[PDB]
Formats: C-alpha cells, structure tokens, sequence
C-alpha cells in the first residue's frame, strides 16, 4: 500500500511539473508579446509626433 | 516617418495551445 | 492513517485541476487581449501611414 | 483616415478574477 | 517510512502553494501592463484622429 | 495631438523573473 501511495505521489509531482513547464513557457510568451507591443507603440507614437513637428 | 506594424501572432498561438494543452496536465 | 493519506491525495488532485481550470481561463483571456490589442495597434499604424501618403 | 481605439477591460478584469479565485485552489491538508 | 510519506504530502502541498503565488503575482503584472498599453493605444488614437480633424 | 509612450518594462522584466522562479517550485520527491 505504502509503494501505491509513493507511485500516486509522483503521478501528482509528474503532472505538477509538466504543468509548471507550460506555465513557464506562456509567462515567457506573454512577456515577449508585450515588449514587442511597447516597442511598436513607442515608434509609432515618435512617428505621430513626427508628422505633426513636421507638418 | 513611417508607422510600423506589430507581430505577435506566435506569442498568441502558444498561450492558446497552452490553454489547450493544461488538460494533459490534469490528474485523474 | 492510510486513509488519512489517500484522501489528502484526493484533496491535492481536486484543488490542483482547480487551479489549472483556472489558469486556462487566464490564458484565453490574455491572448485574447493581446490580438485585439495588435489589430488595433496595426490599424492605427495603417492609418498613420495612410495619413501621411495621402499629405 | 480613422484611427479605432482598443478595449481590452473583459479580460484585464479576468486576468485579476482568477488572481483572487486561485486562493480557494490553495491545498490544506488533514493532519 | 510513512513519515517519508508525510512528509512528501507536506513538500507537494507547499510547492504547489507557492507556485500558485507566484503565478498570482504574475497575473497582476500581466493586467497592469495590459491596463497601460490599453490607455496608451487610445490616447495616441485619440490623438491621431484630432490631427486628422484638424487637417 | 501629443502623442505619449507607454513603460511597462517593469512588468515584461518581473514576468520573466517569475518565470524563472518557478523552476524553485518543482517538486523533487525523497525516494522511498
């Protein structure tokens, strides 16, 4: 009974860290993601500002 | 002064196949 | 006590499916966000430029 | 030339939904 | 030998516990920055579309 | 007709950090 409890423990610790690895990979994606936005929010907004310094 | 375009298109599809995928991670 | 450890096992399984039904949901509503977040930023970009072909 | 604004409030209240409702997923075992 | 069992009950519910802070923490980060490139977007829209009024 | 820039650096660097962090969170059994 102890080895069936030992083998349920790693079960849940298996699943566990699988979760925690796609977890891992969407923070790093998100973070990705919005620096990309900041940087073409950033230009475009010099860009508008641009126009109208030249305008 | 050109206006740039943004492209995360990768980004968004892995955080929608994670959201799908979790459900492998789920114990039964 | 057996009993004891194997609904403890039950208890960390349930909360842990929990936990990652809800993750789900926060992972659909950010990437939601983000690519309603790149059309309008790509929109506004092609109306800048659009803006200033037009001048 | 129309520049369209974005509104992403749905999901930004959702991201903090589920912060908060994470705390009932925490585990407290039987001693 | 079941206090080895314990005693890795106790550690998988601890981990867990603290990877779910953690994945909080996160979630407030990733709504902030959300938060921000919403207000940002809009004010350079805004922006954008009173230059074209203007013209 | 000012356009203004966003900073979330703070965010975007405190993402990644976190997710470093949770590799702290893996569960490491004792063998039986």
């Amino acid at each position: 009974t102890q080895n069936v409890l030992y083998e349920n423990q790693k079960l849940i610790a298996n699943q566990f860290n699988s979760a925690i690895g796609k977890i891992q990979d969407s923070l790093s994606s998100t973070a990705s993601a919005l620096g990309k936005l900041q940087d073409v929010v950033n230009h475009n907004a010099q860009a508008l500002n641009t126009l109208v310094k030249q305008l | 002064i050109n206006a740039s375009v943004v492209n995360i298109q990768k980004e968004i599809d892995r955080l929608n196949e994670v959201a799908k995928n979790l459900n492998e991670s789920l114990i039964d």
